[PDB]
């Protein structure tokens, strides 16, 4: 299958260069556009440029001539967003989107890549449980969950059981504390009955600050 | 300047019922060559966009018939017939016919289905968090509709102001759905003070509010 996976979320300071990937795969790399779209906090998609890859050639919107360059590794089949002299309004989601030329479209995107541009230092969050509502032994439906608290930037990941369990879970967006930093909570629900069974670990990883951490969450 | 317009912003739908969302472009898409490259893209939330409609009427590989787009010129409709839980997002037009490629501003289609009760859990803190210093209490309202709900804290009775969050989920994509956590954040000095904690959800489903609580230590 056709896919574009990108790099990681970032943290940078004002004035520093950020340089994003996109690796491809599942295609021949050289033989599409490759270009790069922006998503600013609640806005419209921005179409910034394209690198075509048989050629080398980059072509920039008017608002993405100047801080703004494209480079490819053909034999990696990676592309590259580079953005120096980095402002707050850089701070946005940045996608990759392959172009197929034939009817001059983005048929397939990458997953997006986070870059805040901050002057704060990052933090990671403290995990902790919030324990089971029920016992066994009166049934029905019980919620549990992990409470993610106190970092910054944006964005978390939270999963449970290394990803197998999916199916009722509601990882909440986050909110800012006036502390300035974010807080959030994920929550599940599960048979009742199930607790004496089943174990519940859910694992949280906020990149940029390199914190991983799984927390067994029981009564 | 190429603007695209789209209308409306927000667009409520029932299940089974019709999506009609208009984009306009303030030049036209007909390409000196014949073609018309206008498109469309659904993104969901969290999620990056995926290509729909190409070129006015074509659907891509996978989207079903249900999607159909139509139109000329300036003025395009993109209709999704016997709409469906999973069809929950921000639609974008785009055009390619003038350098450089636009999208329009975007357009949410939200689910409109019957009002739907909120099962109420209380979480009092734990003890690794009151360990360090300040205990978060969280009230979960899960699956309601519609989105509006009213959430009150007591601690011993009194109704609390000014140090609770609110957080709600997007519409779920299976039931279309909301919910919502409250947080009561104290320092643990505050928290140690009282005993009963409370919180009261008012909401268009229930008859008459519901309230979940614990008490301190238990």
């Amino acid at each position: 299958q056709v896919q574009l996976v990108q790099s990681g979320p970032e943290l940078k300071k004002p004035g520093e260069t950020v340089k994003i990937s996109c690796k491809a795969s599942g295609y021949m790399f050289t033989n599409y556009g490759m270009n790069w779209v922006k998503q600013a906090p609640g806005k419209a998609l921005k179409w910034m440029g394209w690198i075509n890859p048989y050629t080398g050639e980059s072509t920039f919107a008017d608002d993405f001539k100047g801080r703004f360059a494209f480079f490819l590794e053909t034999s990696a089949t990676t592309a590259y967003l580079q953005i120096n002299n980095l402002k707050n309004e850089d701070t946005a989601t940045y996608f990759c989107a392959r172009g197929t030329t034939i009817v001059r479209a983005f048929d397939y995107w990458g997953q997006g890549t986070s870059v805040t541009v901050s002057s704060a230092s990052t933090k990671g969050p403290s995990v902790f449980p919030l324990a089971p509502s029920s016992k066994s032994t009166s049934g029905g439906t019980a919620a549990l969950g992990c409470l993610v608290k106190d970092y910054f930037p944006e964005p978390v990941t939270v999963s449970w059981n290394s990803g197998a369990l999916t199916s009722g879970v509601h990882t909440f967006p986050a909110v800012l504390q006036s502390s300035g930093l974010y807080s959030l909570s994920s929550v599940v629900t599960v048979p009742s009955s199930s607790l004496g069974t089943q174990t519940y670990i859910c694992n949280v990883n906020h990149k940029p600050s390199n914190t991983k951490v799984d927390k067994k969450v029981e009564p | 300047e190429l603007v695209m317009t789209q209308t409306p912003l927000s667009l409520p739908v029932s299940l089974g019922d019709q999506a009609s969302i208009s984009c306009r472009s303030s030049q036209s898409l007909v390409h000196s060559n014949g073609n018309t490259y206008l498109h469309w893209y659904l993104q969901k939330p969290g999620q990056s966009p995926k290509f729909l409609i190409y070129k006015v009427s074509n659907r891509f590989s996978g989207v079903p018939d249900r999607f159909s787009g139509s139109g000329s010129g300036t003025d395009f409709i993109l209709k999704i017939s016997r709409v469906e839980a999973e069809d929950l997002g921000v639609y974008f037009c785009s055009q390619s016919t003038h350098f450089f490629p636009t999208f329009g501003g975007g357009t949410k289609l939200e689910i409109k289905r019957t009002v739907a009760a909120p099962s109420v859990f209380i979480f009092p803190p734990s003890d690794e968090q009151l360990k360090s210093g300040t205990a978060s209490v969280v009230c979960l309202l899960n699956n309601f509709y519609p989105r509006e709900a009213k959430v009150q804290w007591k601690v011993d009775n009194a109704l609390q102001s000014g140090n609770s969050q609110e957080s709600v989920t997007e519409q779920d994509s299976k039931d279309s759905t909301y919910s919502l956590s409250s947080t009561l954040t104290l320092s643990k000095a505050d928290y140690e003070k009282h005993k009963v904690y409370a919180c009261e959800v008012t909401h268009q489903g229930l008859s008459s509010p519901v309230t979940k609580s614990f008490n301190r230590g238990e």
